[PDB]
This record gives C-alpha cells, structure tokens and sequence, in this order.
C-alpha cells in the first residue's frame, strides 16, 4: 500500500 | 489526475553526445518517476524505476534525477542503438499517467 | 524469462464487446499486481486498469469506467480485460503489463500488444 492504491492484498 | 509533460518533443544528437529530456508533473509524486525506451514494433522497455534507479541490465550511460514535480533523464555518450521514443510515467497515484514521449534520433 | 502472452482483440463495430487475454509465465503470478495500458496512433500511452494480487482491488480510468472490467484467474496465470460498449475512441494497441513491486503498478514486463480497432 502506497499512494492511493493497493497492489498486494491481505 | 497528475499530468506529465515531456520536453523536448524530439531531438537529434550525434553519436557520443549527451541528451537531456525532461518530464514535469502537475503535483508532487513522492519521487515515483519511471522512464521507458520504446523501439519500433516493441513495447516500452523499463529503464528507470521509482527513486531514480537504473534497472539492472541497463547501460550506465543512462541516468535520471529530480524530485518534486521536476524530473530529468539523460544519456551520457549516446550511441546509435539508443534511437527510440522515451516516456516518463508517474506511479504515485491512480490514474497512472504518462508523458507522451520524446523522440530521439542519432 | 518473464513472459506475458497476449491474444484476443480485432476489429469490431461501435457498441461491440471484446475480451483480451494475457497468459503469464516465469514468475508466481499471484504475488504481482497487473495492468492494461493502451497506445494510440499518436503514440501516447494511457493507463486503462489495474488489479491487485488477489483481485480484491481494481482501478479504472474514467475513460473506461462502466464499460471495461479487469479480472484475473490466478490458478490459470491469466489476466483479462473484458471490453463492452466499445467506441472508436477505444481504438489502440492494448498492452498487458506487470506491476514491478508489491506496492507499485509501475510496469516492468509488457506483453507484445493486442490491436483493437473500433470502426
């Protein structure tokens, strides 16, 4: 998570 | 929506000369600036990622710098194989946005 | 070694649909986010959509919201772009792309590009 988006889910 | 504007739109250099290409953003991007080189009939090739760092395998004659909204890409000692279109990309925020390229000829 | 293999696309009339496929190999697909970005004839690149590792988070450009859907099938190492209500403005070479880090959609590997023409 960084900026305004997620690329790695949990 | 962060807008990226590249300059010059195109340039022609002689072999062994330095090229300087700029990409300015409309707002801060936390140094998440990326640079690509695209040759005819191929996808863009990743040269520089976030934090102005050269990708492994890319020639050390390529460099980038800048922070805030003002970023630079340079080729020291340009070679004929560097002909192509160079693109900047911010990856700080979605929508991810690109400049529309600087055309390089030797 | 990382390979993004594209297929689908073509020429369709306005209002039509098209599903683009991108099959990946050479890495654990579920550990990476993926995106589609398109290149128009003016050579400008425009991000279309991004999807997180498991598919729980998706992001779309305002230009394709309500018409395109990005999805992935992790067991098949495949990324998809379902296009519907296509318009001439969507004519472009579409690229499959991998986000280079666990936190960024900045692209490292790109597929070979799929032509879609809407006319």
């Amino acid at each position: 998570k960084k900026g305004n988006y997620v690329v790695t889910d949990h | 929506d962060i807008e990226l504007t590249q300059s010059p739109a195109s340039l022609s250099v002689a072999t062994g000369e330095k090229v300087t290409i700029r990409c300015m953003t409309s707002t801060d991007i936390d140094d998440d600036m990326n640079w690509y080189q695209q040759k005819p009939g191929e996808p863009p090739k990743f040269l520089i990622s976030e934090g102005n760092t050269l990708r492994p395998g890319v020639p050390s004659r390529f460099s980038s710098s800048g922070t805030g909204t003002d970023f630079v890409f340079t080729i020291e000692n340009t070679l004929s194989e560097d002909v192509g279109d160079y693109y900047c990309l911010q990856s700080f925020n979605v929508p991810l946005t690109f400049g529309c390229g600087t055309k390089l000829e030797i | 070694q990382v390979k993004l293999q594209q297929s689908g696309g073509g020429l369709v009339k306005p209002g039509a649909s098209l599903k683009l496929s991108c099959v990946t190999s050479g890495f654990t697909f579920r550990k990476f986010g993926m995106s589609w970005v398109r290149q128009t004839s003016d050579k400008c690149l425009e991000w279309v959509a991004s999807i997180s590792t498991g598919g729980y988070n998706t992001y779309y450009s305002d230009n394709v919201k309500g018409r395109f859907t990005i999805s992935r099938e992790n067991a098949k190492n495949t990324l998809y772009l379902q296009m519907s209500s296509l318009k001439s403005e969507d004519t472009a070479l579409y690229y499959c792309t991998r986000g280079y880090s666990s936190t960024s959609y900045a692209m490292d590997y790109w597929g070979q590009g799929t032509t879609v023409t809407v006319s």
